[PDB]
């Protein structure tokens, strides 16, 4: 079974760039197919028989190559192209898939929009208490989120989740969650959420008080 | 044309499950059908194929009856049975329709996929808690609302707002695991004039427990 | 140039008398073909009824299989040697001669001889087709109406003889186009131009096909269903199949001729040893049409079974060899009945066999042996009688898998090429040439 | 006679290997040529639609750029014909027919660029003409070019390679292998004199060009109609009546096309200025109509599937027919490069559907579908005006794939050919050659 | 190759219903479908027909929106709607697959049928009374027992003896309607030695009113 | 439309007998079809296009006719042969059926096995009283029942119900039921039931006394 290897595992480019990724094979393959898989979606047949485009695929895309090397090329890449691209052969048996090439987009700066949320009463009348803090639509993806209870820094019990790069605006979004017991939460008063990002020297603070 | 696969969810190690894929919009008794899988965060792996008349069935290098693929042209459904399941089978299973250009066959139309989790835990429905700003809200042009989803197993859950009529302004965050239960939250940003003057409801669905929860975000008293 | 302008403006003008007569020929040929078809079935039915009445004693049942088939074969073989010798074998070569004005059409003799004679050989279970009988009978019907109505001219003599031969093939397969094409590809005096009116041939074929459908509607001779398509990267495999048919085509032509000779020594032209040997062969057919029905009989039965891939590999090779043997013993021994149909069954079987090998050698192509069966079906017809365009359209009309038109053409063409380059000759032309050379020998 | 026949029978189906190998290269070239031609016409019809979007606001300005673009491209074609190759006017099938009888020259050095680039103009402008005219003549010349370039000797090689090109030309025009081959051995084949056209060699040419067509035009059929209903034995007489209707009309359509060749010749008198200008006026009218009523203009393949499904009303079918009769005459009779073969399919379809509609309501006991009468009528005009029914039938069959309708298709077609004869009509391809040959000796 | 119609039963005059015919065992397209009703006592009558593409729907001479025939090829089912229902529409309805030979069309295969009753009468359970022979009668070779099922609406009821085991020598008489209620009787001739030494029970089911009842026939003391 | 009339409305013939039924049309018709319905099941297609059997139909059946007059025929009738035969045309539109021809078995005569039943104690508790009389297993289907209360004839409150011909001996059965109010029933003593058949000149009396 032929092993396909895709050259850049992950690549970054700003819209307008000419982009080329590579599918290289262990044996000799002919007429390979490419699939696009955008975030949280199924793979869509993109390019087939090496260089033919599927209906609906914009002309900015092109495939080529032969023998042991094949390539997919985006001539003037656009932001909506952020996806992971898989190559595939079935000139031999069984058919086999490449590793993937994740295309990421370089864009202008974007400051996060921070929002803090108190533990809901329905969650309190159960046992726990989670304080939630969304920081949305920022670029670049590198962000640092700091938790403070009554000025004092909190370390344990924090969980963070980041989204993939958005398919349209190319921004990232993160959510931070401080999870405590009912008693742990009630014996304090002031909770803050400190967001540090490229776009500002001094960290962004959002906070709420029970009193 | 649509492929809607189902029958995923939770199975014990060593056990077995039957996946279905319901097809519609095309002459199903005309195409070769196939299964491909994708483990969380990994690449695509071809599982098997079956011709219309069920006479040819090729599998990937597997064991005995590790995989068993069948099809029922009367119902327009493709089936996959997996036996003696170990954690390598914890993946997302795509049901795909096969076709060719010059003759080198490709995966023409893919389904949405069903997730299979091979774990020892228990099917727990999620708990959905609304997240609204603390009483004193410094309301700018926009207001960001959300709802927290915790204590479910296995993955996945779907979250939409106002039955999907609220498309723009939504972020749903990847679930995080702790003590064999999953936790995620979803944000939504609406015009400040459009709330609380109007209804904002988050629609959580956890198919593994066949559970919907439609929590409505109420301003804090 | 002046003569050409006269010709161009006079083209496609057939005297109304010829046209109206073309209609009546087809009408008669149709009914005749239908009546013939009913008879064969009727007699095959009787034979199975007798096997039920002795279904207990095993050697006794094998006896009444042999005897019934012998008795009916003898009846046919006798009716030929006693009254119309020209009605031996196919009879298509005999009609080809008649078109070049080199053979007589003794309809007063052949009609009852080929008809009731065929009923014997076919109805007994022998490996022969209906085309031989129906085409020859059809031609004579076209001569009979020429005579009875006293029609004058070279046009009327050749045209009405042709339409009957076409309506004869048409009504044999429910194949209107294959009938017409076969005339304007094989028959049509291959070296000088004639007065065969194409429009008139049409009418005859139409009427006889209508006649066939009035009695044989709601059932097709071969059902195969709609098969899969053939990708462009798979066509080379069909060319290879043609090559294999291209080498075998002429070699099958050698054996048929050589066997006509080897079987003539056995009887020496003696009406007693001929009819008796004819019954021995005929009896072997009714025997094999029980202990292995695939090896005997017309062959249309095992086509749908073969195409679906229901036979194993071993079973396919077996059937082929046994069916080669039985095809020769029946046709080469001058029995009334065509070789056209048995050649379809051979090509199907060979095609399927190639398909099976192809399937496992190339999983990447997603093959189905059935497409190679349909490609091979008219391939032997292209390599032995060298009428590929007729063979292709015949299979097409009987299988209805137009999506396979490229593989069918490619395979067929491949067969005709290599049949030429290995020194083979159109079998219907060679059998006429042998009869004409021995006429002056 | 008998001795000679034994010699002939044993020598039958023996074509020199040199001819066979050359038949392959002819088809290969004719295929690529037809493909390239087909791409060009599409590309130009595409540009014309692009311009209509750039001016989609101002209605009179939109109607202007429709006319002008079609005029400019028509004039370009008409000019290229009168200036360099006069023989490349109209269809060009009658010109190939002559060439087979050794009565017309094959000036490939002229016609190839003239018919190609000239056709691109008339077809790409939206005129009611087919591809067969161009591709058949182009294909024949390709067969002569390879005869000349490779200096092949003999009457066999000159006729055979000219024929296979003409066949591979029709084949690649419709994706119709059998229709190509049959068309040669029914229409062309010098219809009074025996020839040396090798059938086996024609086949190979057709195969190569069909493969060439499928390499570039796979996964899409020219006409999709689906599988229609069957036809019961008690309904066949209705198809014979349809034939008779085509049988009287067949020759009448033939009078009009000829008469209109004459009536349009008076307008310009042979003048390369008045001709090219009139040619643009007609061409411009088509690009105009291909917007305000697209069914009246264009090749015609588009309205076939729509007509077969019964999506047009009765009033709309009568309208389309009359308007399409008019536009078919104005394009072909005015000597424009492009066949009349395809427009005749569209007319037969429309007329057939119309008969079907009437038939459906007149006989509910039959459980009719007008669509079967559309498919029967499709190749019917081809049987009553070109008088090649066997070609027409197999052409339709290859393009629609409704074999269960073979009897209605034959019966209607035969009905057409009979009444076309008994009302004194003549095969239109033969009559156009005879008129050219008679006028060639009318100034000697 | 089975046709299965449903959706019959009781409707009030001037109402409307929707009968369904679910097909199985063949390609449901390509075939025309038809409806034919049989009025109690009377002969067969054609309602209408519909082709596979649903572009021709034909009806018997029948005023405007009385009948509406349609089909859903995806579910492989045929429909019939009757509007403004009157007593003349009280009949047994058959769906049929249409075909031909020479081309003069016939009704190829039929369904089992659904009965439609059009009556302003109300659904009513049956009363089930035994019919034991008195002390006045002397037993010969055989002994005739029975049970009377009276005062129900509508048809049908189903009577069996000893849960269907005693299937021999049983008559069940057609029901007769009177003053908006049905009455029927059922006999069971059994050997003299078999009763009363062995228990004979009649089983009556009226599903329209959820009635299942067993009536034991005991002698008269 | 076109009216089809079938000649014998009901007819009888012993097993192994030539049976012939007509189907006469108002206007001229061509190629008619025949269906066989057994009571309780679907109509099944029998003979089509004037005279063609259907896959399964035994060879004893036959059709014929033309123009305005057609006929179904059974050479050697059987047991499994008795049913209703509807002819049907579609030469003209709309299509029509025949009225029907019920074919019934003929047999040797049989005398009724009369039984009479008193109202149950359960029915009387309700305030009603039904007197049931079973006249079982008799040929032909023609019969007369007569009720006598205290030796006096009664014609009011009687309901008669015949079974269709049996499929084990081809006899008929009948039931006569007499319904009175409890009070009306309790003021009389002698209830008699008289079956008058072809088999005998003197009626079969079956009665009971309340005393
Ligand atoms: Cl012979
Ligand atoms: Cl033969
Ligand atoms: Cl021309
Ligand atoms: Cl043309």
């Amino acid at each position: 079974d032929i092993v396909l290897t895709q050259s850049p595992a992950i690549m970054s480019a700003a819209p307008g760039d000419k982009v080329t990724m590579t599918c290289s094979a262990s044996s000799s393959v002919s007429y390979i197919h490419w699939y696009q898989q955008k975030s949280g979606t199924s793979p869509k047949r993109w390019i087939y028989d090496t260089s033919k485009l599927t209906s609906g695929v914009p002309v900015r895309f092109s495939g080529s190559g032969s023998g042991t090397s094949y390539s997919l090329t985006i001539n003037t890449m656009e932001a909506e192209d952020a996806a992971t691209y898989y190559c595939q052969q079935w000139s031999s048996h069984p058919q086999t898939f490449g590793g993937g090439t994740k295309l990421e987009i370089l864009r202008a700066d974007a400051a996060p929009t921070v929002s803090i949320f108190p533990p809901s009463s329905e969650q309190l009348t159960s046992g726990g208490a989670s304080v939630v803090c969304f920081l949305n639509n920022f670029y670049p993806k590198d962000i640092n989120v700091k938790w403070k209870i009554d000025g004092s820094e909190r370390q344990n019990g924090v969980l963070n989740s980041w989204t993939d790069q958005d398919s349209k605006d190319s921004t990232y979004s993160m959510s931070s969650t401080l999870t405590l017991t009912k008693d742990e939460y009630e014996r304090h008063n002031s909770y803050t959420c400190e967001a540090t990002h490229k776009t500002s020297t001094s960290p962004i603070v959002k906070s709420f008080n029970r009193a | 044309v649509r492929l809607l696969e189902s029958g995923g969810g939770l199975v014990q190690p060593g056990g077995s499950l039957k996946l279905s894929c319901a097809a519609s919009g095309f002459d199903y008794s005309r195409y070769w059908m196939s299964w491909v899988r994708q483990a969380p965060g990994k690449g695509l792996k071809w599982i098997g194929e079956i011709n219309p008349v069920s006479s040819t069935i090729n599998y990937t290098p597997s064991l005995k009856d590790k995989f068993i693929i069948s099809r029922d042209n009367a119902k327009d459904t493709l089936y996959l049975q997996i036996s003696k399941v170990r954690s390598e089978d914890t993946a997302l299973y795509y049901c795909a329709r096969l076709y060719y250009g010059y003759g080198y066959w490709y995966f023409d139309v893919w389904g949405a996929g069903t997730t299979v989790t091979v774990s020892s835990a228990k099917t727990t429905p999620p708990s959905v808690y609304p997240l609204a700003p603390g009483s004193a809200a410094a309301a700018a042009s926009m207001v960001t609302l959300g709802c927290l989803v915790k204590g479910y197993f296995p993955e996945p859950v779907t979250v939409t707002w106002n039955s999907g009529s609220l498309a723009a302004g939504v972020h749903t965050f990847p679930a995080v695991l702790q003590a064999a239960l999953y936790t995620l939250s979803s944000s939504v940003t609406v015009p400040s004039s459009s709330w609380p003057s109007e209804t904002v409801t988050c629609n959580v669905a956890h198919p593994a427990s066949s559970t919907k929860v439609d929590k409505k975000i109420v301003p804090r008293a | 140039r002046r003569q050409l302008i006269r010709q161009l403006l006079e083209r496609d003008k057939t005297p109304l008398a010829i046209l109206f007569m073309a209609a009546v020929v087809g009408t008669l040929v149709g009914l005749a073909a239908v009546a013939f078809d009913k008879g064969v079935a009727w007699l095959q039915n009787q034979r199975m009824g007798a096997l039920v009445h002795t279904a207990d004693n095993y050697p006794l049942l094998l006896t009444v299989a042999f005897l019934c088939s012998a008795v009916l074969a003898m009846f046919g073989y006798f009716l030929v040697r006693k009254y119309a010798p020209e009605a031996g074998g196919s009879g298509i070569p005999e009609i080809e001669g008649a078109l070049e004005d080199q053979r007589p059409v003794r309809w007063w003799r052949v009609l009852p001889v080929k008809f009731f004679g065929g009923l014997g050989t076919l109805g007994g279970g022998m490996v022969l087709g209906r085309e031989g009988p129906t085409v020859q009978i059809g031609g004579n019907i076209g001569r009979m109406v020429l005579d009875i109505f006293r029609l004058k001219g070279d046009e009327a003599r050749h045209t009405l003889l042709a339409t009957g031969a076409a309506a004869g093939l048409a009504a044999a397969f429910n194949a209107p186009l294959a009938g017409i094409l076969f005339i304007i590809e094989e028959m049509r005096p291959c070296f000088r131009y004639t007065l065969i009116s194409i429009k008139a041939v049409f009418i005859g074929v139409i009427m006889s096909t209508i006649m066939y459908r009035i009695f044989n509607h709601e059932v097709a001779l071969i059902d195969v269903g709609k098969l899969s398509d053939a990708p462009l990267n798979t066509l080379w495999l069909y060319l290879i199949l043609g090559i294999i048919f291209g080498i075998f085509g002429p070699i099958f032509n050698k054996w048929v001729l050589g066997m006509q000779d080897l079987l003539h020594r056995v009887h020496g032209g003696n009406i007693t040893k001929w009819v008796l040997m004819g019954g021995a062969i005929g009896g072997l057919c009714g025997l094999l049409g029980f202990v292995a029905p695939a090896t005997s009989g017309g062959g249309f039965n095992l086509i749908p079974i073969a195409t679906a891939g229901n036979f194993s590999m071993g079973m396919l090779v077996f059937i082929f060899v046994a069916r080669v043997i039985t095809t020769l013993l029946c046709f080469s021994s001058g029995a009334p009945g065509g070789i056209f149909a048995p050649m379809l069954a051979l090509g199907t079987v060979l095609g399927t066999a190639f398909g099976m090998v192809a399937v496992e050698l190339f999983p990447q192509y997603h093959l189905e042996a059935g497409t190679f069966a349909i490609a091979g079906m008219g391939a032997l017809l292209a390599a032995s009688i060298r009428a590929p365009l007729t063979g292709i359209i015949l299979v097409l009309e009987m299988t209805d898998n137009y999506q396979l038109i490229l593989p069918m053409i490619i395979t067929g063409l491949g067969a005709t090429l290599l049949a030429q380059f290995t020194g083979g000759k159109p079998l219907y032309s060679a059998i006429l040439a042998r009869t004409l050379a021995k006429q002056e020998a």
